């Protein structure tokens, strides 16, 4: 009892295993009222369904509104929006995703892709040429025997993959015209080397980390078409290319670029973006960079958290990139925050200027009392604090082992403590643990002097 | 209750005791230093006169101090004693001595008290001493719980017989006796009070040979805990010898006996009994009120005196009667008119609810601003009753002169339905009545001021069962008062908020059915998130981000980044939705847009907490729609929505040349503020409607938005110390805002600058006090600060988008504390001791969201 939208069944929480039962095979769009994509799609979808209402037979479309029937949409493992799930009623334990073009076309080209064989046989070589021209990439496996067990193996490596067309030949002069002597299975593409061939044994297992890995291109530019796919894919690094289209040399640059993505195949994404693009300036400063700053290189891992890391080099060569993206990999660059450039004389005084770049290394200090005022440089309340501040260093300007340090909170990161007014000081002992004392005594070179003395003990605890 | 048994007497014997009991007042450290107080003691005579002839344990006793002194319990009080050279005497005076002196009657069955015996015409203060000493001739030797009547009233009981000892703990909470006090059950605005009273009753082969008894009172405000108070107070009871006494006297009853031994002999209650000062050459309330005026000028309200003139005159207030409070009122001038209209509101007393209710005419158009501060007042009453709410009901029922004010009634009478419903009793008939009202005047939809005013009511009352009309008013679709509804539902417990309420957020949120705005759908959102939301509640919510309208997305964003930055409820479950790329990534996450949101903590420590929280909605345009300022105060669990202000706009674009976002062209220009105070939801404020009101009003001089004074914390107990002496504690915390108004405004300059300084002073005051009519010791401290805090908001607004710095400024606030200690004699000046502290708190600047940072940095960049 679900209505027909344009002849596409509306699916509600309440009917969907009835709806389920009642049809063997069943395709169901999970989809956002406020989505853009499923926006784009619906009327496409609406035409396959249509094109199968007055010609198909038993697969019906569905739809699902996954914002308002959520309990669905977790239940099966929707990702973003719109996902396109394929139920079979024969195996409800798991459907299949629909991965190939958003065309009312690619639709019922795919359904009929579950009903027909995995591979086209290919009897000649223009056959061959053929599908080898019909995608951006194709794979053909080469088997003496059809019903072998490598052969097996092979087609059901390209019922798995299904953005992809396979090919199965066992024709001799087929195998001739592309150099195989032996059984075997390629893979061919529209860019980089456009030729890939298969090592090692033949296994389902073996074949689809051999077409996963060699399936996706070098470089990807940045897009509003690659963007569902780059964050649809499994690569959790990417490094990005900041690359003005203006620029000086950018097929030089992008060149350098292509050349470093090669050493990293299946570890970094490596992504360009056109930095001079209206529809690119929030990602800029994402990543804090103006428009004058590039071109420039930027990883950035996702996870839990995302975090930004940026090169030690300016040079954008093929070598400082790998260099770059190979110290990132071993551990040896630190996460990006935000910070000033450390004054040369920045330990000339005595208070000492701290920045972000050389917080860590002097106020967690082991053998150093640190004593840090945050602040902002418009505040009043700082402006008055500094002729204090400044007298409480020129106190302890001989010290054995008290630091006293300031810090613009406002302009440098730290990750270990926050900053919840201006001005702020915080004690930070000769200690093994990273201890932190607040002070919230008064702010006054006497009460200062009483708290350094007592070791943080009288002023704060 | 006839098994138990307690003191028992030889025939014919003659007991000699002595009898000492002293007050003690501190201010409370833990460790009793310098104190005030006094000690009374006396020898003490027993003899039983009678016993049933029936076998039965019931006996008559007579009881007589004498040689009854009063003394200092300071040690060092030298040639300051107030007792220097004074005969007992001339102390308490003759005729209170010789009551003191006159013996007393106790007719005890089992052991308990049965009937008290005295001299009719006496002072008060001098039997409740007698009434003291007679209660502790009352006890049991074995282990037990009972209801027994003494000096302190009915109270529950328990025993712990030991082997050399019995112990009698009193549960003071528990005793029935008619005493004025207060206290708010609000554990951030409260007091908190422990009460102790153990009488030990020392064991010598069976026979009690001495009774020592201590009682004390500790208080602590909770919100600061530097302004505490102890009082201290002990019995001592020794039997030192026996010698040959009267005979037993013969009767087959007690009250035949009586009469005999002498005829003036009354039968009066053992309970103490209340009695007033008798103030003896102190000036009226209209001569107070005289001096009072002179500091509650509306030119300095913020100074610490003016604050401290307006608690000293409550506590006047709260004696006077009808008429003299009437009187005042009638003969004071416009200017000082709302600070007294305060002062008679907050007293809280039926004498003052009347006079004020009297004076006041709903119907006139003149004294408009007084009836505002009356109705305010009563939303910030501290202990309000079913008498408060009846003369709020039955002033809506009557007439009203302005309509704005007919909904500032029914906006009160939702606060006083809260408070009376947290303090059992929400089924009080007058709390049903007022439920029924807005309940009802909420589902007859009238004119559509009616439904806002309702709306708002219930805002306040938060009464569950009035949720689903909130749902019906927040899907309707209906613009302003969508919002409301939908804001209303923000102020409800997280219990309430239930799966079914998250399903119409949902569809509000994602417009499954139709279309709603931009303010109603993010505000829906801000339920979901701070309401347990779902994996797939987060999820959704996340998912959107890009894929709506400008400034939403930045403002949604916003919302989930603050959640990570704060580590809010939700917390947990956003972390786990942002393990996955598709919803977390660099393309999501990289937003344009002005919009913010970000929660900063003002102070916190192992106990308490405050948080203040800015979030900001823009249109396309760039012109504020809406700003949240959000001040939550926290004590432990407990909470205290110290501060909300909202800012609302529409229609601004003409003022400069730019153009309304899609939809708005049809929307008429509009500003104005809501907010809430100290729990209390306010009248919403228009700063102007339409275009012409607009171009009529009007720039950067300083203007008056809110003034008042407020009786905030109000603790008080009137005690009945098992000694017989009278004693009270009473702590209030009053306050004063002062929040001013100024903006510049340059067209062709494109540039802005706002800036609302709100200036707040706070004293709070203790005040202990022992009276035995005779003797008074006393313990006052007061504390008090002048803060300030300031908004600043700069707009430069040449290019799209615009630059905008935010400042909250704090300002140093000067900090002055003061304690008087006293000993006093009925007349002259007695012991006064004094000291003042005076220190200053510094100020700060409280950080905004990075991205504001960032564009001070550009505002006040060097050149
Ligand atoms: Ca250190």
């Amino acid at each position: 009892a679900p209505e027909e939208e344009d002849h596409v069944l509306v699916l509600r929480k309440s009917n969907f295993a009835e709806a389920l039962a009642a049809h063997k095979y069943l395709l169901v769009e999970f989809y956002a009222p406020w989505c853009g994509h499923c926006k784009a799609l619906a009327p496409e979808y609406a035409k396959a369904a249509g094109k199968l209402k007055a010609e198909g037979s038993e697969i019906r479309l569905a739809k699902v509104d996954a914002t308002e029937e959520s309990d669905l949409a977790q239940q099966y493992g929707v990702r973003g929006y719109p996902t396109i799930k394929f139920f079979r009623n024969g195996d409800t334990a798991s459907p299949k995703e629909y991965t190939a073009g958003r065309e009312a076309d690619d639709i019922v080209n795919w359904l009929k892709k579950r009903t027909g064989p995995a591979a086209t046989t290919l009897p000649d070589g223009a056959a061959a040429e053929s599908l080898v021209e019909s995608s951006e990439v194709a794979v053909i496996g080469f088997f003496k025997d059809v019903e072998s067990d490598s052969a097996k193996q092979f087609l059901q490596a390209a019922e798995a993959i299904d953005d992809i067309p396979f090919g199965i030949t066992s024709n001799s002069d087929v195998f001739s015209k592309y150099q195989l002597d032996k059984d075997g299975v390629v893979l061919f593409k529209k860019f980089d080397e456009g030729r890939n061939n298969f090592e090692g044994e033949v296994t389902k297992e073996n074949l689809l980390d051999f077409i996963k890995h060699n399936q996706l291109p070098l470089v990807i530019e940045f897009t509003e078409q690659t963007a569902p796919k780059i964050f649809g894919g499994e690569i959790k690094t990417h490094i990005l290319l900041f690359l003005p289209k203006s620029v000086s040399d950018y097929d030089g640059k992008l060149s350098n670029f292509k050349t470093a993505a090669e050493s990293f195949k299946g570890k970094i994404l490596f992504i360009f973006i056109d930095s001079d693009h209206t529809d690119n300036q929030r990602i800029l400063e994402f990543f804090g960079l103006k428009k004058e700053e590039c071109p420039a290189v930027r990883l950035i891992t996702l996870e839990e958290e995302m975090t930004k890391y940026k090169p030690e080099s300016e040079e954008l060569t093929a070598e400082r990139i790998t260099e770059f993206c190979h110290r990132f990999l071993e551990g040896k660059i630190k996460p990006h925050l935000m910070s000033q450039e450390l004054p040369e004389d920045w330990d000339k005084q005595p208070v000492k200027v701290l920045v972000g770049k050389n917080f860590e290394d002097v106020a967690f200090d082991e053998k150093k009392n640190v004593f840090v005022e945050f602040y902002a440089p418009w505040c009043g309340h700082c402006k008055q604090l500094a002729p204090i501040w400044d007298k409480l260093g020129e106190t302890y300007k001989d010290h054995e082992n008290i630091v006293i340090a300031k810090m613009d909170s406002t302009a440098n990161e730290v990750e270990a403590v926050k900053v919840h007014s201006f001005p702020t000081l915080k004690f930070f002992p000769a200690s093994a643990d990273r201890t932190v004392i607040d002070y919230n005594g008064e702010r006054t070179l006497d009460g200062f002097k009483k708290f350094l003395e007592s070791g943080g003990q009288d002023g704060a605890g | 209750k006839g098994h138990t048994t307690g003191l028992s007497l030889n025939n014919d014997r003659l007991y000699k005791l002595t009898y000492s009991t002293e007050v003690l007042l501190d201010r409370g450290k833990g460790k009793l230093q310098d104190s005030v107080g006094y000690r009374i003691s006396s020898n003490v005579d027993v003899a039983l006169l009678w016993r049933n002839p029936d076998g039965d344990d019931d006996q008559l006793i007579q009881i007589t101090m004498k040689d009854v002194n009063v003394e200092n319990v300071n040690q060092q009080r030298g040639e300051k004693s107030i007792f220097k050279g004074k005969s007992p005497s001339k102390i308490m005076g003759k005729e209170n001595l010789e009551a003191l002196q006159r013996p007393t009657l106790l007719h005890l069955i089992h052991g308990k008290v049965k009937e008290f015996y005295s001299y009719q015409n006496e002072a008060v203060a001098i039997e409740n001493i007698k009434r003291g000493l007679a209660s502790l001739f009352q006890t049991q030797l074995s282990s037990g719980t009972t209801n027994e009547v003494d000096i302190s009233g009915n109270c529950k009981v328990t025993y712990q017989a030991h082997q050399d000892k019995v112990i009698k703990i009193k549960a003071l909470d528990s005793c029935k006796i008619a005493r004025s006090g207060f206290t708010t059950p609000n554990q951030v605005l409260g007091v908190s009070s422990k009460a102790t009273s153990v009488t030990t009753y020392k064991i010598e082969d069976s026979f009690v040979i001495a009774v020592l008894a201590e009682e004390t009172h500790n208080f602590g405000l909770n919100f600061l805990q530097t302004i505490k108070g102890k009082i201290v107070s002990k019995q001592k009871l020794e039997l030192k010898t026996t010698e040959a006494g009267p005979r037993l006297m013969s009767g087959k009853q007690a009250a035949a006996i009586i009469k005999a031994v002498d005829s003036k002999y009354t039968a009066i209650p053992i309970v103490g009994q209340v009695f007033q000062s008798h103030c003896k050459g102190c000036p009226s309330l209209s001569e107070l009120w005289r001096s009072t005026r002179k500091y509650l000028q509306p030119d300095n309200l913020s100074k610490a005196e003016a604050v401290r003139n307006f608690l000293a005159f409550i506590q006047h207030l709260r004696t006077a009667k009808k008429e003299e409070i009437l009187q005042i009122l009638k003969m004071e001038n416009k200017e000082v008119l709302p600070q007294l209209v305060d002062a008679v509101t907050s007293a809280q007393t039926s004498d003052s609810l009347e006079a004020i209710l009297d004076f006041l005419d709903f119907k006139s158009d003149s004294s408009i601003i007084l009836q505002e501060r009356f109705l305010y007042a009563c939303g910030f009453a501290s202990h309000p009753n079913e008498e408060l709410l009846r003369a709020l009901i039955s002033k809506f029922k009557g007439s009203i002169g302005s309509s704005d004010i007919r909904e500032t009634v029914m906006i009160i009478t939702g606060t006083l339905v809260r408070k009376l419903c947290q303090n059992e009793g929400c089924k009080l008939k007058a709390v049903v009545e007022a439920k029924k009202l807005i309940l009802g005047g909420l589902e007859k939809a009238e004119k559509k001021e009616d439904t806002r005013m309702y709306l708002l009511a219930l805002k306040n009352a938060l009464l569950p069962e009035g949720i689903p009309s909130l749902l019906k008013y927040a899907e309707a679709g209906e613009g302003p008062i969508s919002h409301l509804a939908t804001t209303a539902l923000q102020r409800y417990d997280l219990p309430f908020i239930t799966d079914e309420v998250k399903k119409t957020l949902n569809r509000i949120y994602h417009q499954n059915r139709k279309v709603h705005e931009k303010t109603v759908r993010t505000a829906a959102a801000a339920i979901i998130l701070n309401n347990n939301p779902s994996y797939m509640d987060v999820k959704n919510i996340l998912l959107s981000i890009g894929e709506l309208p400008q400034e939403m997305n930045k403002y949604m964003l916003a919302i989930v980044q603050d959640i990570l930055r704060f580590e809010m409820p939700a917390s947990k479950i956003v972390r786990r939705v942002l393990k996955e790329m598709v919803a977390h990534n660099y393309d999501r996450f990289s937003r344009s847009g002005s919009s913010s949101a970000y929660t900063g903590y003002i102070e916190r420590s192992p106990r308490s907490a405050s948080t203040y929280s800015l979030d900001i909605l823009y249109s396309g345009s760039g012109i504020l729609r809406r700003s949240n300022l959000n001040i939550f105060q926290y004590i432990g669990k407990a909470g205290l929505h110290g501060s909300q202000v909202v800012i609302e706009a529409q229609g601004l674009e003409a003022l400069i040349a730019a153009t309304p976002d899609e939809g708005e062209e049809n929307l008429d220009s509009y500003a104005g503020m809501s907010a809430i105070l100290f729990d209390v939801q306010l009248r919403p404020v228009t700063f102007f409607n339409g275009y012409s009101d607009l171009m009529s009003k009007m720039s950067g001089d300083p203007i008056s938005v809110v003034k008042g004074l407020i009786l905030l914390i109000d603790h008080s107990q009137e005690l009945q110390l098992q000694s017989g002496l009278k004693a009270n504690i009473e702590v209030q915390g009053g306050l004063a805002i002062d929040i001013s108004g100024a903006m510049e405004f340059s067209l062709w300059y494109r540039e802005s600058k706002t800036r609302v300084k709100n200036r707040v002073t706070v004293v709070i005051t203790t005040d202990i006090t022992v009276d035995s009519s005779f003797v008074k010791a006393g313990l006052e401290t007061s504390t008090e600060t002048e803060a300030g805090l300031e908004f600043i908001s700069t707009v430069q607004f040449s290019q799209y988008p615009f630059l905008v710095c935010m400042q909250m400024d704090k300002d140093e606030a000067p900090f002055r504390q003061f304690e008087k200690k006293y000993e006093r004699l009925s007349t002259g000046r007695g012991y006064v001791s004094q000291k003042r502290k005076e220190s200053v708190l510094a100020g700060c600047e409280f950080p905004l969201h990075q991205e504001n940072s960032e564009m001070c940095k550009v505002v006040f960049a060097p050149q």
